[PDB]
């Protein structure tokens, strides 16, 4: 998991 | 937003996409190709091709089972493009390009297209 | 094998059928959740989650066309999920996280689970 | 394009  | 991003979310779900088509789960389209017949899932040929998003989008043809593509176009072309689609991975070879070419811009697959003149302008 | 590989090809499919969706285009499935309603594409359900996956491969329930969640379940939780399924994005907040955590458990989708445990064991 |  990311920041997009 | 403030969303969070699952970086392999889009390929699993293509990998699974995939998984139906070889199982032959859900598939609500036959593609006929000279006498090649190749069964796939409309929502996936509509996301990867121009040609049948139109097609698809059309309020007759949307309710179609079978589709005759151009007696022109290659059936080998038109599997490795099939592939393609619900693999992000091309099998371009030398003795292919000319048919995997021709059959991407019927399709009206762009970034196929420009992947095929690169590597024939190379040669 | 010696094929190459387009890398934003599974972001620019999921981006595609997320359009579908929008446009209410090829949605052949209606998920019931309370008194809410949600128009999707059944092979996307069954791409991005393990419960939708057992219903559909099911020779019975395969051909319905409407499918009640069990009462339990939030309609904010499922949209969450569903717009997560569609764009590999997240709307995970303070207030929502019980819910899609939830959701994702009842939904058996195993990655959304992961993250919600660890924002919970952060808090 | 990449090789995969
Ligand atoms: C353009 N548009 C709004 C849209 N929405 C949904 C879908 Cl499924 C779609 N697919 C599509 C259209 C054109 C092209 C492609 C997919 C690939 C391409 O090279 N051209 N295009
Ligand atoms: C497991 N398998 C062969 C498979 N083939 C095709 C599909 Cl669409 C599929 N989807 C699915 C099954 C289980 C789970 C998911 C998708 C997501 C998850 O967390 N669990 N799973
Ligand atoms: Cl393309
Ligand atoms: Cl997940």
């Amino acid at each position: 998991w990311v920041i997009p | 937003d403030s969303c969070i991003q699952f970086t392999r979310h889009a390929s699993d779900v293509l990998l699974n996409l995939n998984r139906l088509r070889s199982r032959d789960i859900l598939t609500d389209v036959v593609i006929v190709v000279s006498r090649e017949q190749f069964r796939a899932h409309k929502t996936v040929l509509m996301a990867c091709s121009g040609l049948f998003y139109s097609i698809f989008t059309d309020q007759l043809k949307c309710n179609l089972s079978v589709i005759n593509l151009d007696p022109e176009i290659n059936p080998e072309g038109f599997c490795i493009l099939l592939d393609f689609m619900y693999t992000s991975r091309l099998n371009l070879r030398e003795g292919n390009i000319m048919a995997v070419m021709a059959t991407a811009m019927y399709l009206q697959m762009e970034h196929v297209v420009d992947t095929c003149r690169k590597f024939i302008k190379a040669s």
